């Protein structure tokens, strides 16, 4: 009869979903997430007319729309802003357990994702923000573990130092950034990394403003 | 006529055959996109299509011109595997699922295909498949020209590429770039569309460099030394992954241009300096304004998430429509799309209009209209929100006061039960005057949409102009409204609408005048999709926009400053408030923040900035600003912001000067007039937040509602409050003709004001010294108002007018002349009575 085909139509979406929820999160892709879910609808679309009258047929139907609807956050969610401390944030606002190293897709489509988006996105946004610093801080480390003093020689005596003004604004800037990052509203657990880099670049600065005035008074008095 | 052959060639060459007619039309298709497109005026198009139609007639006679020939022409290979005629239909569809699928593996923002983006998208389609295919997009700033290259590019999997502006560019840095982008496109056999704007090409170095490749496909002089080796080895190993036993160099150097030829395509786009070279080397697309058509399917597309649904709309007799195409009956929604149109091409006439008068008029372009729609969306979605919120709690309370009601009846049933009873009929008088308060909560849901539409033409469009100019386009928006049977209120405070009490007072605590202008102005800073420009040339409003984000750590740069670019990275890398001044002149890098170009790679959501990737912080936000009025700005910029004008005017000043007047001299008129601008929504929240405590202090029952019978008092005290906003609903229409009388007396004064402080102003023409600041004739105008010792001991309103009217001119003239030569005291005072003696009557 439908009743038995519509009950038959349940059980196969049940597993479908089983399946989705098994593939843990750290192993799903959202666009393959969405293409299973476009999949899911037209399965379910595909229906004749009488398993389409049924109130558990309605059922998946907008549970599958709201699979969909989250979905975006499902993105959001797979980023590497994120990496422990945020989850941790997430886990302790919204009192529900989920570690990240036995974390499956079907843990995160368990709770409501219509009510916590508030708490995800602040934490999202609190997170892009962590990972601006971050790189930021990762561009100064590589910058500063390869920058040289350009060098040419000089009455063919000694190698002096050439490009004093190209290595003060560089100094300056980076003073000036890690001075305006510590107005930044994210700026709470890089703070000794930033104590440790201004420390080094008030340093660089003193150590060559002393030096480019010790160098022309050197080359004056040699003239 | 060679690229006319080419592409005749190319559409020909995987083809079988064809009898003439296919001939005749793939001839008449590559004329008319050779020809037709460079046109701008459409009946020049019209004279084109006919011509095209007679010589086929006269060249090719006995050829039936129905066949081959019909009004769409439309070719591509996108429905099969040669590039064959399609019907328009199919295409359409074809096109709407790939702009669906665009969507998704790209950037996301919402796009809109019509029969204009149609075309342009398979004209770009034909110039990549044409070898050497370049083409120069021109049109208005912000219409699409980007986007769509882009997206056809990528519908063609063309590797889009573009070259980043970046402050004191290099022009060793554009030659890298095209060595890179050569050594890419010949060597590697990579598909690559190279795209620029005005923003890049303001160098005519680069462009005289990019016509040799324009012309012959390669750039000579640019691949030398190393570079040319290196560049021939990977061209050598091309050449074997290809299948070619070429190995000499100077035939793999015309190979890897061959290559470049059928690999390669630049496409350009520019507003209507530029060299004809650069404009005969490419084929030109003229990409001109959006039609009628194209804003309402625009308006229709992106409404189509919100209500705008009136069953029992009455349509309009003699409907003023705009949109030749408007489906007859029209509906709330397509009337609602119409009125955008309508609001939309009144913005051109009123630019227009201040064009032919002289005075300084800024374009207006489709990304005005997109904000327009994004900002009547906003607003709907807040109003509809916070009324229906309303909405349920009105209906939470009536059954919580139905349930005391029976509550109170069962107490009954067990003196104090007449103090019982009178509580019973004050209940059921709260009960029917919720009823009532729900019947003109309907009524407020059908006049939302009209409400939000006019806030929302007031917030997007409006903004430059002055007090005059906003008062013009708001009451032509308004009655073209009631024209079309739109409900919404017949007297709408925008100020008091699009905020209330507290933003206002904060506003006030902030450096910030309690002018209308001002207010209106803050209205604006506070709602806002593209970042506002701010324009004054005093200073209060940028002061004022300083205390506002005080708690933000609002920074201050100039354009002038050497560091502007690297605050501008620091603030958005951190996200805090940015300050720019001195936008005069402007630095184009920050066209990518404004136009908010974002990437999201991994956890990163980075933007370019010059040529580095910076890290987009989510709390970041920029406040355009100048002191300098008489400045014009490029139509880019103008798409890109949304602009804050605090230039006095005159209407400004007089009614400013009105408002004091009727402070000073007629204190209950003013506290009338403000009863009136409360009586919208602050009235009505105040009862509410009333009815709100009462409700708290009903929900602890524990027969303590009877037991003094004391609490009542706090429901009468609430019923009379709104006994008390009812009468003033009652007389609404009464206090508006007296505060009108009373204006209409004191109107000429403020006319007087204002003319005098011009004259003061303008004063500077005559001598350098006489410099004099608006803070001066306020100073005046309030020692006049208030300190005037001639006022003291009168009461007759019209005398206290008059000899405020005398006291005016006279300190005036007394103030000024002691800081003014002997020689020109009569000039001023000359001055001075041809104003008095415009202003008086008789
Ligand atoms: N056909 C379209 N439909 C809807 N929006 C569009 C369309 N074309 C462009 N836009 C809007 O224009 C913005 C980008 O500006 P753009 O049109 O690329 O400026 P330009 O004229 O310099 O190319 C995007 O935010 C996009 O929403």
């Amino acid at each position: 009869q439908d009743l038995k085909g519509v009950w038959s139509e349940l059980s196969k979406v049940w597993e479908q979903i089983d399946q989705m929820k098994e593939q843990p999160w750290v192993s799903v892709q959202p666009r393959k997430l969405r293409q299973n879910l476009d999949a899911l609808l037209n399965q379910l679309k595909s229906f004749p007319a009488r398993l389409r009258q049924y109130a558990s047929y309605e059922f998946v139907q907008r549970l599958l729309k709201g699979y969909m609807k989250i979905n975006m956050l499902v993105i959001e969610l797979k980023s590497e802003a994120l990496k422990d401390r945020h989850w941790k944030q997430l886990m302790k606002r919204l009192h529900v357990n989920w570690v990240v190293s036995e974390l499956t897709l079907g843990q995160i489509w368990d709770v409501d994702l219509q009510k916590n988006e508030a708490i995800v996105k602040d934490v999202l946004l609190v997170a892009q923000g962590e990972m601006a610093l971050e790189e930021f801080l990762k561009q100064i480390r590589e910058v500063w573990n390869t920058y040289e003093l350009d060098l040419v020689n000089y009455q063919n005596k000694c190698r002096l130092i050439r490009g004093w003004d190209d290595l003060f604004n560089k100094v300056k800037e980076h003073i000036n950034s890690v001075s305006a990052m510590k107005l930044s509203p994210y700026y709470k657990v890089f703070e000794e990394d930033a104590l440790s880099w201004e420390d080094k670049l008030n340093r660089i600065m003193a150590l060559f403003d002393v030096w480019i005035d010790v160098q022309r008074r050197w080359v004056y008095l040699e003239g | 006529m060679t690229r006319w052959v080419r592409g005749i060639f190319e559409a020909l060459r995987p083809l079988e055959t064809l009898p003439v007619e296919g001939l005749i039309r793939i001839w008449a298709h590559e004329a008319l996109r050779l020809f037709q497109d460079r046109l701008v005026e459409d009946e020049e198009r019209r004279w084109t299509d006919e011509n095209i139609d007679t010589v086929a007639l006269k060249h090719f006679p006995n050829i039936d011109r129905e066949k081959a020939m019909s009004r769409p022409i439309l070719y591509s290979n996108w429905l099969s595997k040669d590039y064959i005629p399609v019907d328009q239909e199919e295409l359409r569809d074809y096109v709407k699922a790939r702009l669906k699928v665009f969507y998704e593996e790209e950037l996301d923002v919402p796009l809109v295909l019509f029969n204009e983006v149609l075309d342009h998208v398979l004209r770009i389609d034909r110039i990549f498949r044409q070898p050497q295919g370049h083409l120069l997009l021109i049109g208005v700033s912000g219409a699409g020209k980007t986007t769509l290259s882009r997206f056809v590019a990528w519908m063609n999997g063309l590797s889009v590429y573009q070259i980043k502006v970046h402050r004191k560019y290099t022009g060793e840095d554009f030659d890298e770039d095209l060595r890179t982008v050569l050594r890419r496109s010949g060597c590697k056999n990579e598909k690559i569309a190279f795209i620029m704007d005005e923003s890049n090409v303001l160098d005519s170095g680069f462009l005289e460099r990019m016509n040799t490749l324009l012309a012959n496909g390669e750039v000579p002089g640019l691949f030398e030394g190393d570079e040319y080796a290196t560049l021939m080895t990977q061209c050598k190993e091309g050449a074997q992954k290809e299948g070619l036993m070429l190995d000499s160099h100077e035939e793999l150097y015309k190979w890897f241009t061959s290559q470049v030829i059928r690999n390669l395509h630049v496409v350009f786009t520019m507003n209507p300096a530029t060299s004809p070279a650069l404009f005969n080397r490419c084929v030109l697309n003229w990409f001109g304004d959006w039609s009628t058509e194209a804003l309402y399917q625009v308006g229709k597309e992106f409404t189509s998430k919100m209500d705008l649904e009136k069953p029992n709309y009455i349509v309009p007799d003699y409907m003023p429509v705009v949109y030749d195409k408007l489906p007859q009956p029209p509906s709330h929604r397509e009337a609602i799309v119409n009125s955008c149109v309508f609001v939309h091409q009144t913005l051109h006439q009123a630019n227009a209009r201040l064009a032919k008068r002289g005075g300084r008029t800024m374009a207006i372009t489709p990304r005005h209209y997109l904000d327009f729609i994004n900002h009547y969306a906003n607003l709907f979605h807040e109003k509809r929100s916070e009324l229906e919120e309303q909405q349920m709690h009105l209906n939470v309370g009536l059954r919580k006061i139905k349930e005391t009601v029976d509550q109170v009846e069962e107490l009954r049933r067990d003196a104090k039960v007449n103090r019982s009873t009178a509580l019973l009929k004050s209940l059921s008088a709260e009960r029917e005057r919720w009823e009532k308060t729900s019947e003109t909560f309907k009524n407020q849901m059908s006049t939302i949409a009209g409400d939000c539409l006019l806030s929302a033409a007031f917030i997007a469009y409006a903004g430059y102009f002055d007090q005059q100019m906003r008062q013009n386009l708001f009451t032509t928006w308004s009655h073209h409204l009631q024209q079309a049977n739109i409900q919404f209120r017949t007297d709408i405070a925008r100020t008091e609408y699009l905020s209330n009490a507290d933003e206002r007072l904060r506003w006030q605590a902030s450096s910030l005048p309690a002018d209308d202008l001002c207010t209106e102005n803050a209205i604006m800073l506070k709602r806002f999709n593209r970042y506002p420009l701010i324009i004054d040339p005093s200073g209060q409003a940028t002061e004022f926009i300083m205390n506002e984000y005080k708690d933000r750590k609002i920074t201050r740069t100039s354009f002038l400053d050497d560091a502007f670019r690297k605050n501008l990275e620091s603030a958005l890398r951190f996200g805090n408030p940015l300050l720019v001044q001195d936008v005069e002149s402007y630095d184009p890098v920050l066209n990518p923040v404004l136009n908010r170009e974002v990437r999201r790679t991994g956890g990163r959501v980075l933007i370019t900035l010059g040529d580095q990737d910076i890290d987009l912080s989510p709390s970041f936000v920029i406040f355009l600003s100048t002191r300098d009025p008489t400045v014009e700005f490029p139509p880019d910029l103008c798409s890109r912001v949304t602009f804050v004008n605090f230039t006095v005017t005159r209407s400004s000043l007089q009614s400013q000067c009105l408002n004091e007047v009727l402070k000073a001299e007629r204190p209950d008129v003013d506290e009338k007039r403000s009863d009136l601008l409360k009586l919208q929504g602050e009235f009505q929240l105040r009862l509410r937040q009333l009815e709100k405590s009462l409700l708290q202090a009903l929900n602890e029952v524990k027969g303590r509602i009877l037991d003094d019978d004391t609490i009542i008092t706090t429901l009468e005290n609430l019923k009379r409050e709104a006994a008390e906003v009812t009468r003033k609903v009652e007389e609404t229409d009464i206090v508006m003709q007296e505060v009108e009388t009373v204006s209409q007396q004191y109107l000429p004064l403020s006319t007087a004001c204002s003319s005098i402080y011009f004259t003061m102003e303008s004063l500077k023409q005559i001598h350098f010294l006489y410099q004099y600041s608006l803070q001066f004739f306020l100073d005046i105008y309030h020692n006049v108002l208030y300190e005037n010792p001639n006022l003291k001991g009168v009461t007759d309103h019209t005398q206290r007018l008059s000899i405020i009217t005398k006291d005016l001119f006279q300190v005036a003239f007394n103030r000024v002349a002691r800081g003014m030569l002997h020689q020109d005291h009569i000039t001023f005072a000359m001055l001075l009575a041809r104003i008095k003696l415009k202003g008086t009557v008789g």
